[PDB]
């Protein structure tokens, strides 16, 4: 509730803002529109693109590799909004930057933001971005 | 027992007695010195082997033995796609099954028989030994035991610490003994971000045990045919190579053109690229995911002849979903990707990085 | 007690400790069922608009919709599909407009029919489900029109095509009791039974008046087509019933919703979707409050359930928050669906107790229409 | 507050849900968006039709008859929301009925609703 | 203290008693001027949007555009035009996407362009005012494109149609400097400057690397294209201050919004539009607060004011609100605006004493940029 | 001096001395007993009214003089929209400057000049008193002054409450004298709801204090020519009536075509309906403006003649954006408004109503 201060991650509720996969999420959590924590909701679209960034898990003390995926082809869902920067470069950086609507790859050339999804891609490590 | 079992299988790899004029081994292709893959120059360069009879010209560039023991057996998975396998179009079910088939194989070790290969085995009183303590009394007389027995030992060689040491500089980052250069930090993350990752993993998600940058499935990547390789092969001009649909009891005319995902690992000192060696530079091998993403002239030019990459071998089943990703890799994402893949690089093979 | 969010967290945390591999995809929505419910969102009048696919018995988004301007959602009863008739723009609000239906696999909830409607022919007002109807076969949208007069589309859904404009006298909303036939209520105080082919003149009957010129009939009636039930409030809780299930109209006995103390003491019906009928209950649910006769379409704090025979009342309902819609699920042991516009939440509420036992907020910005398949 | 309570006019602020001009108005208040209290804003269109309500004038203790008017082409204006329904009949009157879009008439067959203005056209009788 | 709203209602009771008639018509919007001022709303990727165009003195909102899925507004520096480069689909947010530009009217907020850009070639991203650019001349809009790979967009308004997509290497960002010619910023810590003649390959030349690897720049700088100064602060206050107002980039002193004791007291710039600039008084206002190294997108409560000359801070204001972005009128006296995407509201401050004057509530669901016309 | 005046020309209004052949007077044509229209037969029924001389026919419909008082004096305003003036075609500025007209006009009273109707006028003792006591000694002796002076009085009878006297039943309703039917009430509502309040009804907004059902402006709705009422007036086939454009002054081409909104007071009475007097009945004028608004056949079929309405005389400068209101009237909203219009009827015409 205080949104400046340095964000705490849980790892017991994936719905909630701070749950510790969503460390550079931007938009809304699928798993509120009917997808679910790594999968899309019904009618959308996965995009292959993804940004990335490496979010400390509380639970194991690991930081992660969080390849996030956009589900597009529908209007924004308004459910679980969420909105955080753990290591979130500018736009020039773009594998590690969020304001993109990372859609590319997406079917049916789908391009619109509904949501997005938080899986785990490997266990690293930044520089920039590190524990 | 598998210690024993493996060192035979250490005597039978670099032993030329298992062919036909007795002048190769499995070493002699798969070079220990590189990566156990082939450094004599052909009539196609090192695109494809030279076999037994010093004429004969395989249709396939040779590839590493290195963590070919992490593949799975052929298995198509639930998703209706298929995994594993060993040989480019995943013909043979596991490292077993594989290692029979060169010394067999009239364009390469080229033995009549079984037979012939037992009998080569008899004459040697330490195989007698080795063999017997394993497998027990009379195994070389009887050509099938023998046969199969040796292709075990290969296995079981190939299955040693030895092929898969996991001392890459890649491996002792994820051990955090050491960093990427920030370069290697970009190439890795590009290569996550962008449509690499989508095949060249092990797993959709979490983390690999170990890692060796293939989902292990078949995809058609749209690769022209390799005209000097092709003609030194002599199957013909004609000769189209159908990749996974070659291999017996694969029906299914969307597996037509697809081949086996490489392993990554080692790939910076594998050179000549892809499954018919058409690629000398590894530059090259990346440059060419450009021709589905970038609208740029020269994303349609391969760099090597300075000419259209050339018309797919098969037009067909190419992986358009995962290619046509709508993102070009630009002159610095190709190196920061050289880069990282060069961090694939065993201990032992970063000396032939230069 | 533990919510769907942390069970996920829970679940995601044993697999990743476990090493355990999933391909990131497209889910399915689960199968529909009885307690599957559909929220619209006109939002208000926004060119463009949502639809939210819930399961009631979790509480759970299972999907999403998204429609344009004032669409008029229907639901297969059968659970077969969804469909809406939209209202689209070339440059978001203004240019030529182009109104369509769109039919929905309601697992996968892609479109598997884009049917334009010619000439614009939609009556565009805040949304009144039984405005636009789904034959009972399955096979045929109707839709009013408004303008230049009062008219009725016929889309044959099964053939992907927009069939013809039905000429009706002065007359609104379209109830459907066959695969040719639909009832209007008119101006006059009648009902007009339509009986439409390919071509020709649609057969156009009245019933008598049911009302006086001075009883005021809401725009959001119940309607079971299954049960051939229309049960119609007016402005007073006064209920119209209507049984259409002959085929052709009986008056009901007139039931009030409201004692005549509560009614002396100021109680009204008011909402949007005031009135919901379950049909194997044979029960009526009022939305009532104590309200001024002009604030008929304010929010209400309270439900009747009253017995559709009799008119004898069986609970009154203090909902615990501003709810402007009602609903009910068809399966027995019903859930009532309570949908505030203000909270944009769908309270979900056992109907016999009244008693709240989930709720899905976050649902747009001023959803009023809540529909269920009566799939049993 | 209470929406609920017999509605209260008032004629003082022209943007409050309690004008007494705006005793059956639904929507948005055009002077919220750049109108007027008779005009529409600027790229919307103006229709024609209308539809009527008779709003007691706390201020000459006359009651007017007040013919809405809406301002169309455009998305809904999002400011100053507003819905009352005096005298407000179900659809079947639409004289008197207010969820309809009343944007016939408009230029360029606008249709979309934006904002709607509140003009008197006479006493009532 | 009279509201608006109030002086409205007086107005229209004198009109009624004096008997003055009046003909309802379409309102023309005041004649564009300097306290004129645009909040666009991205609705948080919401597939369509809302301009709002607010008389910044009245702090009354004088017309609205529609917008589609993240468009990019222009607004002409002198007045005579507004435009924006935007992005529709044939149903709501699926199907056949459209990407075009429309040019408007001031006064009448009418159309007058719309311009089709061939195989959808907008940056789809949270609103970058510089990812969108018009020359000085207002003759030429210039557009990025980031897949598949960075390019530039340039499209015609005076001839009304787009003319060709321009090769760039890897950068980011449209600064125009001149009808031909516009900056852009690069990975490799360069500004790549970027000369279009009608054909071929425009003629990119490189800048010195201006800034470090782990130096990080925000995606909103500040451009005054009369001035031609690029105003650029990095996720710690540092700014970099680029003049292009001779064609090529000289590289001013580079500058702190933050003192060293601020920095290590945990005061960072945070926010969406952190940074404004003022062109006649050579002042920058940077949007700061405490906060962590990676809460750099959250709202800021505080001010501050730098000469852009020296650095010296001239002021600090503590906003009173929840500020995302900011931006101020460029004429003298000018306003200070303050954009809460939390609230939705503009807040408008007078610049010169941060004070509160007046404020304009519910500009849609996120409102995120300001724009003002350089009138001056 | 006002009751002296409005009573000599309540003299002269029914005096037969001012035609020609001494036939004919104001109340010939604008006969008070039919709310001051003409009840005449001609060749084209009651279309088109029949001069002095017994054969000549005009081309326009004899209009009421009830209520034309009400009207401004033409002009254009601020919205360069014209208003008000006298004819259907607003060619007089005023009552005054029309009273003179049909006096002079061969079609109808057909006196040579002003100095013939003088003459007429010096005959009757009558007048010389009349006139002198209100315009001074030897106003008869000059023709000008004669007929400007005839002109006057004319107009000011014109303004008296006989002529206006606001006290049909909507008057009534409008002071709480009385109610609306059911009919009646919905005639009303749908009558400000529709687009007829856009050009019937003196304002655009507020509340008109002496209500006469138009807005004084000129509009072209489409009609078509009535060939029997041109073919006794003898314009021709080939002529238009340019309406407004026909004003001497007027050179706007916008203005071809467009007639002054008549006044609804006593339209249940004064038929047939129109410039041209095209429409015998009163339902017929209602149902017309469905040809623009309409989808069906019926729509486009005027129901008097089972023909289409025809091509309107001047296809240009319709008033569509009016007329075009996307909303078609029913057969219940056409009986609603003709009961509210007959509303609109003075008291002592509330008899005319039954035939
Ligand atoms: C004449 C050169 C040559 C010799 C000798 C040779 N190989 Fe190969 N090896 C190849 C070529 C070429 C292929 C690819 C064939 C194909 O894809 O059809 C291959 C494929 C393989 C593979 C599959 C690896 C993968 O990723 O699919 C294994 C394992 C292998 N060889 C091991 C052996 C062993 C063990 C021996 C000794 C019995 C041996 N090879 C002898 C050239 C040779
Ligand atoms: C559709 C799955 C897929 C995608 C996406 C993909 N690859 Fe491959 N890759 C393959 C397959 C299959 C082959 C072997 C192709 C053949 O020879 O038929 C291959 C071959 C290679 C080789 C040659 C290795 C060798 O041993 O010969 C390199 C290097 C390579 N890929 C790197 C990449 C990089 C870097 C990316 C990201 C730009 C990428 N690939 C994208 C599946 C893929
Ligand atoms: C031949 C029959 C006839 C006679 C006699 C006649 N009128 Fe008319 N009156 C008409 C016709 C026909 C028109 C409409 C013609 C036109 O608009 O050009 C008309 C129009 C008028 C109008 C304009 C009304 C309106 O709403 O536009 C006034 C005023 C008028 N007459 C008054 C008089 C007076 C006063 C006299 C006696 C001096 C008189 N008329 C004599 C037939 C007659
Ligand atoms: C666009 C302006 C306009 C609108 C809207 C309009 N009218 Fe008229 N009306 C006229 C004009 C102008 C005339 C005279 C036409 C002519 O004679 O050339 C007229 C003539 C009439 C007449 C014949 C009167 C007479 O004395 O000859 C009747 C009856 C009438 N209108 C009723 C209506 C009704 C009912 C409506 C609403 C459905 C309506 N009008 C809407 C302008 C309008
Ligand atoms: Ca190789
Ligand atoms: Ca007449």
């Amino acid at each position: 509730t205080d949104p400046r201060a340095k964000w705490v991650p849980q790892d017991n509720d994936i719905q909630a803002c701070d749950y510790w996969r969503h460390c550079s999420i931007d938009g809304n959590i699928c798993d509120c529109s009917g997808g679910s924590l790594t999968n899309c909701p019904p009618g959308t679209k996965l995009a292959t693109a993804s940004w990335v960034a490496s979010c400390y898990n509380p639970t194991d003390g690991q930081s992660y590799l969080i390849a996030y995926r956009d589900c597009c082809g529908y209007n924004v869902s308004g459910r679980c909004p969420c909105l955080n920067t753990e290591g979130e470069l500018p736009v020039y950086r773009p594998e590690f930057a969020n304001d993109i609507i990372w859609c590319f790859g997406a079917e049916d050339d789908a391009m619109t933001y509904h949501c997005t999804i938080s899986p785990i891609v490997g266990k690293a490590s930044h520089h920039h971005h590190h524990h | 027992a598998d210690d024993a079992l493996a060192a035979l299988g250490a005597q039978l790899f670099v032993d030329p007695a298992l062919s036909r004029n007795a002048t190769q081994s499995c070493a002699t292709c798969h070079d220990p010195a590189r990566a156990f893959t082939d450094p004599r120059e052909g009539k196609a360069g090192l695109a494809v082997s030279v076999g037994d009879d010093g004429q004969s010209h395989g249709d396939r560039n040779t590839p590493t033995l290195g963590y070919a023991a992490l593949v799975p057996a052929f298995h198509r998975d639930a998703n209706g796609k298929y995994k594993g396998g060993q040989f480019w179009d995943g013909r043979a079910d596991d490292l077993k099954q594989q290692a029979g088939q060169p010394m067999l194989n009239p364009v390469e070790m080229a033995m009549p028989d079984r037979a012939a290969v037992a009998a080569r085995l008899r004459d040697d009183p330490a195989y007698r030994t080795g063999f017997e303590a394993l497998f027990g009394k009379g195994v070389l007389d009887d050509p099938e035991r023998a046969f199969d027995a040796a292709a075990e030992a290969l296995a079981a060689y190939q299955a040693t610490g030895e092929f898969s040491p996991f001392d890459s500089k890649y491996d002792r980052v994820m051990r955090g003994e050491e960093k990427f250069t920030p370069l290697e930090e970009f190439g890795y993350t590009v290569f996550i971000t962008f449509n690499c990752r989508l095949c060249h993993m092990q797993r959709k998600q979490g983390v690999a045990e170990r890692e060796t940058f293939t989902n292990f499935e078949y995809h058609n990547i749209g690769l022209p045919v390799n005209e000097t390789a092709r003609e030194a092969s002599g199957l013909g001009a004609d000769h189209v190579d159908h990749g996974l649909l070659a291999r017996p009891g694969i029906e299914d005319p969307a597996q037509s053109g697809r081949f086996k995902v490489p392993s990554l690992r080692n790939v910076a000192v594998t050179g000549p690229y892809m499954h018919n060696g058409v690629f000398t530079d590894l530059r090259t091998a990346i440059l060419f995911y450009n021709k589905y993403t970038s609208r740029r002239p020269e994303a349609k030019i391969n760099p090597e002849t300075g000419a259209p990459w050339g018309e797919p071998e098969v037009a067909r089943n190419l992986s358009l979903a995962e290619l046509q990703s709508g993102l070009m890799l630009d002159d610095g994402r190709v190196d920061a990707l050289v880069a990282f893949l060069e961090t694939l690089t065993d201990r032992r093979y970063e000396p032939l990085l230069e | 007690q533990e919510t769907q969010g942390q069970a996920a967290a829970r679940a995601a945390a044993a697999d990743l400790a476990a090493g355990q591999d999933d391909e990131p995809r497209i889910l399915e929505a689960p199968a529909p069922d009885a307690r599957r419910v559909y929220v619209n969102d006109p939002a208000h009048f926004a060119a463009v608009t949502q639809q939210f696919v819930i399961d009631g018995e979790a509480g759970r988004v299972i999907g999403m919709i998204d429609g344009g301007f004032l669409p008029n959602p229907v639901v297969a009863d059968d659970g077969s599909f969804i469909a809406h008739a939209s209202t689209v723009f070339s440059r978001i609000a203004r240019g030529e407009r182009t109104d369509y239906v769109e039919v929905f696999d309601p697992v996968t909830l892609l479109p598997t029919a884009d049917i334009e409607l010619p000439d614009a022919p939609r009556f565009l007002v805040g949304t009144y489900p039984w405005m636009t109807s789904l034959t009972p076969d399955g096979k045929t949208l109707l839709f009013y029109q408004f303008s230049p007069a009062p008219a009725v589309g016929v889309v044959d859904l099964e053939g992907k095509a927009f069939k013809r404009m039905l000429d009706v006298p002065d007359c609104y909303h379209i109830f459907p009791t066959a695969p040719d036939t639909f009832f209007m209520h008119c101006r006059d105080g009648s009902l007009a039974k339509v009986a439409f082919g390919t071509e020709g003149t649609p057969e156009i009957t009245h019933t008598e008046v049911f009302h006086p010129e001075d009883e005021f009939l809401i725009n959001h009636p119940a309607y079971s087509q299954k049960a051939g039930r229309l049960v119609w409030p007016t402005y007073t809780g006064k209920i119209h019933q209507i049984d259409l299930s002959s085929g052709d109209a009986k008056f009901l006995p007139a039931v009030e919703a409201l004692t005549e103390a509560e009614r002396a003491d100021g109680w009204r019906p008011g909402g949007w979707q005031q009135v919901a009928y379950h049909r194997a209950l044979d029960r009526i649910y009022l939305l009532v409050d104590q309200r001024d006769e002009w604030r008929h379409k304010t929010a209400s704090r309270f439900v009747v359930v009253l017995d559709a025979k009799t008119g004898e009342r069986l609970a009154k309902f203090e909902m615990g928050h501003e709810i402007d819609s009602i609903n009910v699920s068809q399966d027995e042991k019903p859930l009532l669906y309570a949908l505030s516009t203000g909270d944009k939440t769908l309270y979900i509420h056992d109907a016999e107790s009244g008693e709240e036992l989930r709720s899905v907020n976050q649902l747009g910005h001023g959803p009023q229409v809540i529909t269920t398949a009566d799939m049993g």
